[PDB]
């Protein structure tokens, strides 16, 4: 669990443990983890005597280094209960000539089905009986990881098309704030498709509220660094 | 003249720790009222013989 004490905006700042080398503070993440982050606004909002914080935090993710992925993603569709079949070879257009070591990680496999990897880029997704929804599994075509998303339709018409989870994401509603102590919590999720070495930047806009209902906005940034081995 | 309690009003609610916003609340009205009364006032007349 990461912890960060936000600068108080006093004209006097730069608390003890500071490694001058940037502006945005650092966060190290490993592809696959889903960790939890804390931020203590006590230093900035406690002097601003009022109703403390509010649940109007706003996050944004932009990448300062991408290194575009090698293998594309894909989408699959099938009705409820009916076995699905698909190919995994048109998803790795390689510039050079080399074999295709298809592999399915037992750690990032499906959650409501089973998959049998064939001999050449073929696989059988037999969805779970009495189940309808969206299900994924993370293949690895010769090292480059991508996700294959499948939606099993409840036999009536169809299901929508989900948005292909990003490398780094902050979940929709898993944050909270304790106005009694001015402490923010949220979750920081890293897809298994992130490439070790890249760096993503997370901006957090937190808004306090005075005794009457006006606003005190606060902006801070963080540099998430996708590094392998923790 | 009578009186009509319009409403009662709220009284500041349930603060666990002092934030000092709803101190006095707001009270209601009493709305003094009034009202008069009316009357008919008709007449009629016969002469003496068409009545006798």
């Amino acid at each position: 669990m990461y912890f960060f004490s936000v600068d108080p905006r006093n004209g006097a700042s730069k608390s003890g443990d500071v490694c001058g080398s940037c502006c945005c503070e650092s966060i190290s993440a490993r592809p696959g983890e889903v960790n939890g982050v804390m931020v203590s606004y006590a230093a900035w909002s406690a002097p601003l005597r009022g109703h403390g914080l509010t649940n109007k935090t706003t996050f944004e993710i932009d990448g300062v280094s991408v290194t575009p992925p090698k293998v594309s993603n894909a989408f699959g569709r099938t009705k409820v209960g009916v076995v699905f079949e698909g190919t995994l070879s048109d998803l790795f257009p390689n510039p050079e000539g080399e074999q295709v070591e298809y592999e399915i990680s037992e750690l990032n496999g499906p959650s409501n089905g089973v998959v049998e990897l064939g001999a050449n880029g073929a696989f059988t997704y037999t969805p779970g009986a009495l189940f309808t929804g969206v299900d994924r599994f993370w293949f690895s075509i010769n090292g480059n990881i991508g996700e294959y998303v499948i939606s099993v339709d409840p036999t009536t018409s169809e299901l929508p098309q989900p948005p292909f989870t990003t490398p780094v994401y902050v979940p929709a509603a898993r944050r909270s704030v304790d106005p009694r102590t001015h402490v923010l919590k949220f979750v920081l999720g890293v897809s298994p498709a992130a490439i070790p070495g890249d760096v993503y930047r997370l901006t957090v806009r937190q808004v306090a509220i005075d005794c009457d209902g006006n606003e005190f906005v606060h902006i801070s940034c963080y540099d998430i660094s996708i590094g392998s081995c923790g | 003249t009578y009186m009509k309690i319009a409403d009662y009003g709220q009284l500041g609610e349930y603060t666990c720790d002092a934030k000092c916003d709803a101190e006095f609340g707001e009270p209601g009205n009493i709305r003094h009222l009034e009202g008069k009364t009316y009357d008919y006032r008709g007449v009629f007349c016969f002469n003496r013989k068409n009545l006798q």
